[PDB]
């Protein structure tokens, strides 16, 4: 596409440039453009690549969030009538939260979850392709709702399948995915208990785990132990 | 909202 | 343009919309749209007009300066050589803040100052040309530097000679004017007694004006007498 | 940097 003629190493050095400047929206173009380069990318390049379109989503799905709040209001006893503009604008929004996810999905399967055979990648964009289905799961209404949670549901249970055989239990990768797939089950499939159940598992075998990390490993595993804890709390 | 990484 | 089939009206409601959800983009190009509608802006309008632009090019202005800092140490002795890439990118960026500040000083001249006949608009616009060639001095380095500030300098003048006769020395407006003008002669013409003496006097003149005015307009012109003091504290 | 509206 447009990054057709930069070579992967000056649109990975750009992407590193973007971040800093915390000019996402670059930061993810330039990272496209070197998963479409056609070769793997290392540890630190997915990282970059998950980051840019985060943060880019991120901000799309707070704004989905507030225009959905104000076209709800609208709709309320004794509103008054204020004609088309808050639906087409929450439309607009959704439609460009939706072409994102589409291009980040378009990503993993063109090609990078095929040629990933190593536990870690594999893991890694598995849970991607959950989170991004969890995105359209957000906000979809329509007929396809349904298969589009199950979409993300595969994706997930495919990623705790290899990170439970692979993978230590404070494992980084494998704490986030578990962290996550609990919220798809709290917020997404209207499943509390299995929310809960799965937060507490992950958070205990983990702590079980710890004894063998050195201060470092010890440091980053601990951290999304926390997370895993938080919403326990909100939960319970 | 609950924490995601 | 691609706002050309949208109703005015709903153009200024989206701009509304866009704002509450921190889409600044879309608030700009909202308003350009109503702009370009031709008729005369209200107050609150004008206002929408200045906010989004002013977020957009805020953005920019911040991430021009996290690149130009990188790519300074890398022009230092000891710095390894590391391509063209810092400097295509801070390029990258800096023209396309330059097109936004293009696009905000079209709109001015084409036709909002024109039209403009009430002191209050024709400060208002005066002001935002001013800082829309500010922006424009600030990454500038060739042949035009020169111009570009003259033309800032020109437009502030204008503005100032207007304001200082048609309102009074608390007016937010008049206030706000000085403050960037003084921040100019500080910060693009190398003028910090300048600076000072502006801030100063403007300061003590609304000072004495305080007395004239309603709790509510108090409250507003002393939040920015705050800041000229700020910048007075800085600078001395 | 210095204030600014
Ligand atoms: C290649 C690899 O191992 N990558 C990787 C990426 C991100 C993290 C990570 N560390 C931390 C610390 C605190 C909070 C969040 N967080 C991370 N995010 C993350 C996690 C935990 C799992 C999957 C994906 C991401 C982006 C790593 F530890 C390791
Ligand atoms: C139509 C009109 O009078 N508009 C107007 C717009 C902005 C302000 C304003 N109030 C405050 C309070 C605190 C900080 C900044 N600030 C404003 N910004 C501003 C000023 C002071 C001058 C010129 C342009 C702007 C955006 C007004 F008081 C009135
Ligand atoms: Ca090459
Ligand atoms: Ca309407
Ligand atoms: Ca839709
Ligand atoms: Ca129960
Ligand atoms: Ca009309
Ligand atoms: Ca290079
Ligand atoms: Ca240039
Ligand atoms: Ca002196
Ligand atoms: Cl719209
Ligand atoms: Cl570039």
């Amino acid at each position: 596409g447009a990054m057709g003629s930069m070579e992967r190493a000056s649109l990975i050095q750009k992407a590193k440039l973007a971040e800093q400047a915390e000019r996402y929206e670059d930061m993810a173009a330039f990272m496209k453009g070197a998963v479409e380069k056609g070769e793997e990318l290392s540890c630190e390049e997915r990282n970059l690549l998950s980051v840019a379109y985060k943060n880019v989503v991120g901000g799309q799905r707070a704004a989905w969030r507030v225009l959905s709040s104000i076209e709800q209001k609208s709709n309320e006893e004794g509103s008054e009538e204020k004609g088309p503009e808050v639906r087409e604008y929450r439309e607009k929004v959704e439609t460009e939260l939706q072409g994102v996810c589409d291009t980040v999905l378009g990503l993993l399967d063109s090609h990078l979850i095929k040629e990933a055979g190593d536990a870690e990648s594999r893991v890694f964009y598995l849970k991607m392709k959950g989170d991004y289905y969890r995105y359209l799961a957000e906000v979809a209404t329509g007929d396809d709702k349904k298969r589009i949670i199950d979409s993300a549901r595969s994706a997930y249970q495919e990623a705790m399948d290899i990170s439970k055989k692979e993978m230590p239990p404070t494992n980084p990768i494998r704490l986030g995915l578990a962290l996550n797939f609990s919220v798809f089950h709290y917020e997404i499939a209207n499943s509390p208990e299995e929310a809960i159940s799965l937060a507490k598992t992950t958070f205990d075998e983990a702590m079980a785990d710890l004894h063998t990390l050195s201060e470092d490993s010890y440091k980053d595993s601990t951290l999304i132990m926390q997370l895993l804890r938080d919403n326990l709390t909100l939960w319970t | 909202f609950p924490a995601t990484v």
